[PDB]
């Protein structure tokens, strides 16, 4: 990856959301950092932006509540985000205009994969990781009981196995946790190793479980 | 902020489809762009400055227009174009830019039949006191389909829930996964654990099952 996003996941209202975005290689751009995020089944709502002369702009609502700025020793941007509500659980991305300009969306050719943040009262939980093993042929990964929903993260043989992969979005079990699965198909021929690696950040949950017939 | 018309569309692989985008001001200096957004991913800029296609990108899509009014054709819709598009405007140079609405394409294929799994709950879960069943339809199309629970051939309510994955990039059809979800006691109470799959892909009711132990 290039953009790098880092954050805290959940966020109890009335906090400060402290987000980073590492350009993790190096390029020859003199590049501009901006700022969106996109709230759970919504469109894109630009937040900020820093130029490649490190001049920072802010959207009409942010700019009472929202600090941008680079550390260049480190090629980290950051946005901090103070007095959090429900209102600010969304996925907050970064992107990379190729122009230096710090007030521009027609151009963002690179883009971080987004962290998720969620701004609730309720509890961090890891959870628990169970194998849906084979009776093609299809095996999986139960990824249950935890909150909040994301950043979580599945990968299969610690990412060589990608074809064939579904990961469900997750759904919000009457318990108030999250439950998750991720399945993929197989030739009946399974003799060979499939681990399944979930990682749950706000929880500090990294389990590689193996699903054996 | 922008106007995105229409808020959805679908058509068949093959067909030439067009998306507009409206703004209030004029765009500044040609900067108007269209990303395009996949489930779980970030929005990817497939075209800049009204009508250049960024590297890699099929010539299928283009753009055109000027001033306030902007058009994105894909000339042959694929399964791997579901997505959310949205344009993306500067008006000036200060910090007048902003996002369209975005526009949803959805793709119409033949009714193709999914592939029916069942998984029983995993021993690592039974050492707790709960109990999770999960059943898997694979690759079908349209999205439509019923689940229903039988344990014991008695059929169960509220207890279940399901989450579907967006189309498939290559064959265009969704994959779906059910969960049932029973105590422990519950479940060692009972003996044949069914899934049975109403779709329109199927002559009948397709039902898949297990006994426990």
């Amino acid at each position: 990856v290039q953009l790098v996003e880092s954050g805290p996941g959940c966020v109890k209202p009335s906090e400060t959301l402290s987000l980073t975005c590492t350009v993790s290689r190096f390029s020859l751009i003199g590049y501009a950092i901006t700022w969106i995020r996109q709230p759970p089944g919504k469109g894109l709502e630009w937040i900020g932006g820093i130029s490649s002369a490190a001049t920072t702009f802010y959207s009409s609502w942010a700019k009472s509540r929202v600090t941008i700025s680079v550390d260049t020793s480190k090629n980290q941007f950051s946005l901090k985000l103070s007095s959090v509500t429900a209102a600010d659980t969304a996925v907050y991305y970064c992107a990379r205009d190729p122009r230096g300009y710090g007030a521009a969306l027609d151009r963002l050719d690179l883009w971080g994969q987004g962290t998720c943040v969620t701004v609730s009262s309720f509890s961090t939980k890891g959870p628990s990781v169970f194998p849906l093993a084979p009776s093609t042929a299809a095996l999986g990964c139960l990824v249950k009981d935890y909150f909040c929903e994301c950043p979580v993260t599945v990968s299969w043989n610690s990412g060589a196995l990608t074809s064939g992969v579904h990961t469900f979005p997750a759904v919000l079990q009457s318990s108030g946790l999250y439950s998750l699965s991720s399945v993929v198909t197989v030739p009946s021929s399974s003799l060979q190793t499939y681990i399944c690696n979930v990682n749950h950040k706000p929880s500090n949950t990294k389990v590689d479980k193996k699903v054996e017939p | 902020q922008m106007t995105q018309s229409p808020s959805s569309l679908s058509a068949s692989v093959g067909d030439r489809v067009t998306i507009t985008c409206q703004s209030i001001k004029s765009v500044y200096n040609n900067r108007l762009g269209w990303y395009q957004q996949k489930c779980g991913k970030a929005p990817k800029l497939l075209i800049y400055e009204t009508s250049i296609l960024t590297s890699g990108v099929p010539s299928r899509f283009s753009g055109s227009g000027s001033g306030t009014d902007f058009t994105l054709t894909i000339s042959s819709l694929q399964c791997e174009d579901f997505a959310t598009y949205y344009c993306a405007g500067g008006f000036d140079r200060s910090g007048d830019t902003t996002f369209g609405q975005g526009t949803k394409v959805e793709i119409k294929r033949t009714v193709a039949a999914p592939s029916v799994f069942i998984f029983p709950p995993s021993d690592e879960q039974l050492k707790s006191g709960t109990a999770s069943v999960v059943c898997l339809l694979n690759n079908f199309y349209p999205r439509e389909a019923k689940v229903q629970w039988k344990v014991d051939n008695a059929l169960q309510s509220g207890n279940s829930q399901e989450s579907v994955t967006c189309q498939d990039s290559k064959d265009c059809t969704y994959s779906l996964s059910s969960t049932l979800t029973l105590s422990k006691a519950d479940y060692e109470k009972h003996k044949v654990y069914a899934c049975e799959v109403t779709h329109q892909g199927l002559s009948s009711p397709v039902t898949k099952s297990f006994n426990r132990g």
